[PDB]
């Protein structure tokens, strides 16, 4: 025939010959078989390289334990292709378009595929319209964009699930079209209690779930983040109607891509990523966008290796963004919740004429603040409180109040303090800092800022400590 | 500024419906001529005036 | 109504003239592909960075040539390459369509318009690795440049034909001090005189399409598109793209400079560019050094980097100025890209996230940035009433340890101390709001004759901002005379300090209080 | 800002239905140019046109393939040249038999030192004296062979070489030049060749079959043994030397592509003679009087006296297609009409 | 016949291919030529390694933009040589030895190699000894040494190359010297402004330049230092003449040699320089020395990376340095001038 | 979820020498009885901010 034929088999990355003049086109989706009684399966290689003399350097979808030499290998024709339509709402899906709660549903939609170009640069158009979540410090300090681009970026267990959740109970609940929800690379367990709290909170009917995760191979967690893509542009291409496109740890894509790179045969570039780093970053990024009268909210949770903000990875997807909440773990120590650091956290729309001049002084004035404060920490930690002016005792007190209101009692922490949470207006939230960075609470306590809502409940919890307002 | 943008805006979008009706009567109107010169070039790549 | 006939017979005009005889080629065959990179076998007479012709209009450019086969970068459309499709020779190195046409429009790193306005109407072409101007082709910087910004502009002053780089962590305002220096030209465009006229072009490389189109909408906003081209290599493009936009910019650019025109040209983010040209040099499996950079990284952007000249009036006088912009990680300058950079240019200007969380915006560290320039970049005025500036902020920033007892100080330190805070200030600036230089010149002026010593220091910005406001209505002449002489003379430094005392006793604080001495 | 903006609409679209008419009439001229292919009196009417144009465009200095020499790198070019031209030398001597012979010898000497590499390491080390690499390779083979062959074989180890196998396919090269000798001695070269290329055309486009005489872990005679069953499946392959010489290749195939092997046959059998190969494309098999046109001139523009192949194809519809070396002069209406197409305004 | 022809071209690193009897010496300069009318060139090439098998690999001091493969080579059967001669004052060569002001001159002068020994060990000086340069306080507080080394850590604004016009000046008349200047890694625009400064004061003609320049590749900054100290070389030996060699940036020429390290193929050393460095900086400045009585006193600028003096480039720069001149800026904004820390220098 | 241990926590004498700033569970009061999840509510926050 015109199929072709195992040669090598190196963990995930599979050589295959096939006959002259029928070497299937890149990124073709190729089928294999594993016959072995217990590890039976069909094995879906996607070509990545034309080696020469008619070889095929390809990745595996699944892993190859039980793949013999020499077996045969089947050129499908075309790429990996997923199901599309109104149909995929409401159910979870795999890297490879099968449904996992109904195995066989939607093997009959329209099926398309998961490779496609970024919009071109005459329908791109800059979006500075807020959205408000009703979180304090993101409202305050780095206000969101509708219809822009939004990410978390976070260490290894910061805030970013949490705050992701969070922001699908806030945005996604009372939201009018249509959600995707790809887990690129993330734990089982987490992407289990996501489906089941979308199915108790009847938002599965609005969202399409894409699971990937940690166990699968590089190649799923390569693709998983192209699938769940695919579904949301054509949401966003044929039916037109505001789609929010959640990604957990679109991190994952560039680890998995960075675990193969080497067996495909490339040169590792810096800190041991693949030298192609940024240019498959911008080819999957620059498709999640949104075109001119087509909305795409997307939102990115981003893992920063080790606490580090410098490595290539984050400083690659800082560059793709409207927005960014950026997590640490100096707040994560302190228990400030969400442990966002307002001192590198950004956004775009932050601008005197998108939210205000009112918004934006507050905002300038929360910042300065809190950098005074962080300039006399270390004075303070040896010198003591004391040593400093009065004009500082004044602001290091202020800060400590700014730091502590930041911080809230979320929707999505209930489970880990018992506490509901809260919801505060943009207006509230900028009166309040208004207030806080003129003075206006000197007196009542540094606690009763800790994980509160807005002004009453401040109120509360100062008399709960015997303190006025 | 938002009346001039108002103006403008809702200027070019009855701008795009005349935009269509030139453009699909322009469609069929320039089908007469898929004749004449495809001829030319038919034997401009031929090298025979045929 | 649409040209509908004028259409058919434009098209029918192209093809009965389609003329394309059997020339002989000398074709090769692609005998692997990856990752952007496809090694051809054949081509006996291919050059090194020859443009190579794939199946589909797909474009390569000939890298490595070795006996075995010709290892070229993919410009776009990688994943139609297979092993077995013929190459054709095209016979020419990377050029670019160069004119004025280009003015207003933005573009590949190939002269072809990504904005849909129709095509470029070309003057001529131009090679992209077309040599710099000699050592004696060239001449001593001396007309300023004027970005706009006070700190730049006084602090370290950019001359037509020197290398600025703006060095900064990130979200530091990089971009925007560009912006403005682009936006500065308005009114110098305005003039219509070629001799004062500053042609600019953007090149932006690796950026998200929409930060693109926001700059673009923010020079429109600002009508500065009529003297500005955009050379746009987005995140999405081809890292072969990335590599070559700058070369494009420049080229671009360089036309007008041997025009006897003058242009300035903005890199941004060279880092980007460096890190398509790694990427491409690790797929060629070239030799990789420090951080995995090929080793001809610094002469990449040396080479790019010199053809920002002065020239010689025997070569029309022409000037193209650039101002690369590096993005540092943890203000780390000590890093490759950032040494060889700061290596080469004639002057940095270092943006920090600390002086920018503070208030200080443009958060430009005035004690760090530097111009080789210096006062041969500068009018009479300015280099007069900001020569005192540089070590007013020096014992400022000595003294600001005593801010907490300035009882305790001398009468001079005490001064010195106020004055600082003053001047401090006053280098401060809104965002897309640059100043003309007389402008500059009479805010410096209220910083360093003293007479910002009366108002709060909370208040300085806001004076100077409603003192400008009030000449710019009243007083016109002072600024007149300002531009047309180039100096402030006695004369008009007497009429100034009147009118700054009279607008004093005009004035009033935010506390209630006076600001007449 | 808006008097631009609709402006630009306009101007996108009428640049859309622009190219759109555009293309379909250039397809639609494909179509005419299909009923203008189906006779064949101007299919040739137009071949001779394209033989004018090429009566018009020469000349260019085109270089010989001399085919495993352009392989070399330095050092084993010097070898391989004084060496063939050594047997051309001893191929004076001989008579039928005897050349067929010193393929049957040299074929398997093949055989054993590409088995064998470990002494073949050994018999290569260019190291100055032979003397112990003679005695090496005839102690081993003294009393295996006839006497011409153990005396070029002392010649070819003598030599330095670049590689190690560079010397396997040396003596494959030599044994090649000895049975196209003996091809000549008998006045079959022409047919030697014909056949040749037409086997090549024969298996290339069958290539489950081709692949099947690829298998190398197989053992060799396997594979040939196949050979033999289909070619003397009818012997109008009536040439034996043709058998003899892809037989000694599908011996010593080491890997190689047969699809490409023959061929590469096929082209030092021709460059033997001293002419350079064409391969053509076209839609129609042409005249004797378009083969000396063609033969005639194209032999005019490289210089050189030529040989021509033809892969006949409608597919191209009309016109012609020349490779030679590795450079192309395509004039079928095909390419043309591919072209018109891709250069739409 | 005896001519080689391009096989590998990888940027700036060149395969030629020789006949067999016809291989190159290393650091032989070959020319091969670009047609290609836009980039129209003859590139220089220099041999580097010698591959077996006729391969020889080399580092071209051109870009190798429009280079074929199998175009001819010829062999020049020397190294890099520079023009030298007392006409080689008040012009301004490459590191080829082209002139730059004026091209064609010097192409009928005597020429150099640019690779030589330094003195044999019989002819060192064995004593030091100080070169009185009439300035108080380089006299005093940092006393110079006569055939040594002095790094120069003024930045911009401080009067350094007033410094540098004082020394060309002092050794032209109170030693009846000479005077070479070596900008590796020189801007374009700097270079012009250092040439126009020295026409007007009138001391171009005491001075030879030789830029290798910032946007040329690394061979040609690694060898302009070698092209410049040769001229001097040849003012000591041949002329007897005490020369004053102004290297302007060293690192630079450490810099270029880590390039071309790279370049070729060579695994790095620690933080990233070539293996050879110390041996390259050694063979550089070895032959800045006294020899039979004249003598060779180079001031050299130093950048120290990431203000790290135990960096291996500064560390080994700083091995060979005799003295230090530190232009300070609050010197110069007290009108003192020479702006010499005295503090902050210091000479051993 | 992490348990994070540290030795200087060790030589202090909090031993276990868990880190409670750092150290964390991702599952939280699901992992617990009812009365232990109301008992020992917000601890870890309570300790991070001692
Ligand atoms: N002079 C200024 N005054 C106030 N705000 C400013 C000023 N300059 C810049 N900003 C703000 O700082 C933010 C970052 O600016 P900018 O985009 O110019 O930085 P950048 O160097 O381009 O960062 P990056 O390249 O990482 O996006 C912008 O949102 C802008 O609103
Ligand atoms: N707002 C919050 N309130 C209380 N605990 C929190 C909050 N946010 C995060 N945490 C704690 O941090 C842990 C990890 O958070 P998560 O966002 O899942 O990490 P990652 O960012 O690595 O996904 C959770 O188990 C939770 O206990
Ligand atoms: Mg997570
Ligand atoms: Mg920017």
């Amino acid at each position: 025939d015109t199929s072709g034929r195992v040669v090598r088999v190196t963990g995930p990355v599979v050589d295959v010959e096939f006959p002259r003049g029928s070497i299937p086109e890149l990124f073709n989706a190729l089928h294999a078989e594993i016959t072995f009684e217990s590890l039976a399966k069909t094995l879906t290689l996607e070509v990545a390289q034309h080696l020469g003399d008619n070889l095929v350097r390809t990745i595996s979808l699944q892993p190859t334990d039980g793949l013999v030499r020499g077996v045969e290998v089947i050129d499908t024709g075309r790429s990996i292709s997923v199901p599309v339509g109104e149909g995929v709402k409401g159910h979870v899906f795999n890297a490879l378009g099968d449904c996992l709660d109904e195995p066989g549903y939607g093997e009959k939609f329209e099926h398309w595929s998961i490779h496609r170009k970024p919009p071109a640069f005459e329908e791109l158009e800059p979006r500075t319209e807020m959205l408000e979540t009703g979180l304090k410090v993101v409202d305050l300090l780095t206000p969101y964009v509708r219809g822009g681009k939004i990410a978390l970026f976070g260490g290894a267990g910061v805030g970013k699930t949490v705050l992701i959740q969070e922001m699908i109970n806030r945005i996604a609940r009372n939201f009018g079209g249509t959600s995707v929800f790809a887990g690129v690379g993330e734990r089982t367990r987490e992407g289990n209690d996501l489906w089941v709290e979308l199915a108790e909170a009847n938002v599965l009917k609005d969202t399409a779930l894409v699971f990937g995760q940690m166990d699968e191979p590089p190649g799923t967690r390569m693709r998983v983040a192209l699938s769940a893509l695919t579904m949301a542009e054509w949401f966003r291409d044929e039916q037109g109607q505001d789609v929010l496109l959640f990604i957990d740890n679109i991190f994952r894509f560039t680890q998995a891509g960075s675990e193969v790179s080497t067996l495909l045969g490339r040169m590792p570039s810096a800190v041991g990523y693949q030298p192609t780093l940024a240019d498959e970053m911008g080819e999957l990024q620059e498709r999640i966008t949104s075109t001119r009268g087509r909305s795409i909210t997307s939102m990115q949770a981003v893992y920063v290796p080790a606490d580090d903000y410098t490595d290539p990875a984050p400083a690659t997807t800082f560059a793709h963004l409207d927005a960014t909440t950026e997590l640490s773990r100096a707040v994560f120590s302190k228990g400030i919740f969400p442990a966002v650091d307002p001192l590198a956290s950004s956004s775009t729309i932050l601008d005197p004429s998108v939210v205000g001049d009112e918004h934006y002084r507050v905002a300038q004035e929360v910042i300065r603040i809190l950098q005074r404060y962080k300039d006399l920490q270390d004075i303070i930690a040896i010198l003591g409180i004391d040593e400093l002016s009065e004009e500082d005792k004044q602001l290091v007190n202020r800060a400590r109040r700014i730091e502590r209101f930041l911080s809230q009692n979320m929707m999505a922490a209930e489970q880990f303090t018992g506490q509901p949470g809260s919801t505060v207006p943009v207006k509230e939230t900028i009166e309040a800092f208004d207030r806080l960075c003129k003075g206006d609470f000197d007196h009542v306590p540094e606690q009763a800022f800790f994980l509160i809502g807005g002004l009453d409940d401040l109120a509360k919890k100062a008399e709960s400590l015997g303190a006025k307002l | 500024r938002v009346r001039a943008e108002q103006q403008v805006a809702s200027t070019l979008q009855t701008a795009h419906e005349q935009l269509k009706r030139e453009r699909d009567a322009v469609e069929l109107d320039l089908r007469a001529h898929v004749g004449t010169m495809s001829a030319t070039l038919a034997s401009r790549i031929l090298g025979v005036d045929l | 109504t649409i040209p509908a006939d004028d259409i058919q017979s434009a098209i029918e005009e192209y093809v009965s003239s389609f003329t394309a005889d059997t020339s002989r080629e000398e074709v090769g065959t692609v005998v692997d592909a990856g990752d952007g990179i496809a090694h051809v076998e054949g081509l006996p007479s291919v050059m090194t960075q020859e443009l190579l012709e794939f199946p589909g209009g797909i474009l390569g450019v000939a890298l490595n040539l070795d006996e075995h086969s010709v290892g070229a970068v993919i410009l776009g459309d990688f994943e139609n390459i297979e092993e077995g499709q013929q190459v054709k020779r095209t016979g020419e190195v990377l050029s670019v369509p160069v004119g004025d046409g280009f003015l207003g429009r933005v573009v590949n790193p190939l002269g072809q318009p990504i904005d849909g306005r129709g095509d470029v109407d070309s003057d001529t072409r131009r090679a992209l690795e077309l040599q710099a101007p000699s050592v004696v082709h060239r001449q001593g910087v001396k007309e300023p440049l004027q970005t706009g910004i006070k700190a730049i502009d006084a602090m370290t002053p950019i001359g037509r034909g020197q290398r600025q780089l703006i060095i900064g962590d990130r979200k530091t305002g990089k971009t925007a001090v560009c912006v403005d220096t682009i936006l500065n030209q308005r009114q110098n465009w305005e003039s219509g005189d070629p001799k004062k006229q500053v042609r600019c072009v953007y090149v932006a490389i690796g950026q998200k399409g929409t930060t693109i189109a926001a700059v673009r909408r923010t020079l429109e906003e600002g009508g500065a598109m009529d003297y500005t081209t955009i050379v746009a290599a987005a995140a999405s493009e081809s890292a072969g793209f990335k590599w070559l936009a700058p070369y494009t910019g420049s080229a671009i650019a360089q036309h007008w400079m041997y025009e006897g025109k003058h242009v300035l040209i903005i890199f941004d983010d060279l880092t980007k560019q460096a890190e398509a040209y790694r990427a491409i040099s690790l797929l060629l499996r070239r030799p990789p050094g420090r951080e995995a950079y090929p080793g001809d990284v610094f002469y990449l952007h040396s080479r790019l980097l010199e053809r920002c000249a002065k020239l010689s009036d025997d070569l029309g006088g022409g000037s193209l100025t650039g101002l690369p912009i590096i993005e540092t990680k943890a203000n780390d300058i000590s890093a490759y890209i950032p040494t060889n950079v700061i290596s080469i240019t004639d002057g940095q200007c270092f943006l920090e996230t600390d002086l920018f969380n503070q208030g200080v915006r443009p958060a430009i560290n005035v004690g760090v940035s530097v111009s080789r320039v210096g006062g041969a970049a500068q009018i009479k005025a300015m280099k007069e009433v900001a020569g005192s500036l540089r070590l007013d902020l020096s014992q400022y920033r000595e003294l600001e340890a005593f801010a907490a007892f300035a009882s305790d100080l001398d009468a001079a330190s005490k001064a010195q101390l106020e004055r600082g805070a003053r001047l401090v200030e006053l280098l401060k600036q809104p965002q897309s709001q640059p100043m003309p230089v007389e402008e500059q010149v009479v805010s410096i002026f209220l910083g360093t004759g003293g007479h910002l010593d009366s108002v709060p220091v909370e208040d300085v910005r806001r004076f100077e901002t409603e003192l400008l406001d009030h000449m710019r209505a009243s007083e016109e002449e002072i600024l007149t005379e300002i531009r047309d002489s180039q100096k402030l003379t006695e004369e008009a430094a007497d009429k100034l300090t009147e009118v700054i005392k009279n607008f004093k006793k005009g004035f009033a604080a935010t506390g209630g209080g006076s600001v007449v001495p | 800002q808006g008097a631009r903006q609709v402006d630009l609409i306009r101007a996108q679209l009428t640049r859309q239905l622009r190219l759109e008419l555009g293309h379909e009439s250039v397809r639609q001229a494909r179509e005419l140019v299909r009923n203008h292919v189906a006779d064949q009196a101007q299919q040739s009417a137009t071949v001779d046109r394209f033989l004018d144009q090429l009566d018009a465009m020469a000349p260019a200095t085109a270089d010989v393939d001399y085919p495993l020499l352009a392989k070399m790198r330095s050092a084993s070019r010097r070898a391989l040249t004084s060496l063939v031209d050594w047997f051309g030398t001893m191929a004076q001597d001989l008579d039928h038999q005897g050349l067929t012979t010193l393929a049957g010898e040299l074929v398997s000497v093949a055989r054993l030192l590409d088995r064998e590499a470990v002494v073949t390491r050994y018999l290569t080390v260019p190291a100055e004296d032979a003397t112990p690499r003679i005695r090496l390779i005839e102690r081993l083979v003294s009393g295996k062979v006839g006497a011409p062959t153990l005396e070029v074989l002392r010649t070819a180890v003598s030599k330095r070489w670049s590689a190690n196998s560079d010397l396997i396919d040396a003596i494959e090269h030599v044994s090649r030049q000895a049975l196209l000798e003996l091809a000549e001695r008998a006045g079959q070269v022409d047919e030697v060749e014909d056949q040749l290329f037409r086997f090549s055309r024969i298996l290339d486009v069958q290539p489950r079959l081709a692949i099947l005489l690829g298998d190398c872990a197989v053992p060799a005679e396997g594979r040939v043994r196949l050979l033999r069953k289909v070619l003397e499946r009818a012997d109008s392959t009536v040439n034996p030397v043709v058998v003899a010489l892809l037989s000694h290749t599908v011996e010593l195939l080491r890997g190689q592509a047969v699809e490409e092997a023959v061929l590469f046959l096929a082209e030092v059998a021709v460059a033997r003679r001293g002419e350079i190969v064409a391969q053509v494309g076209a839609a129609a098999e042409l005249s004797d009087a378009q083969r000396t046109r063609l033969t005639e001139v194209l032999s005019r523009i490289y210089g050189h006296p030529v040989t021509v192949q033809l892969h006949i194809d409608a597919a191209l519809l009309g016109g012609l297609s020349i490779a030679v070396g590795d450079e192309v002069i395509d004039g079928t209406l095909s390419s043309r009409l591919a072209a018109a197409e891709a250069r739409l305004p």
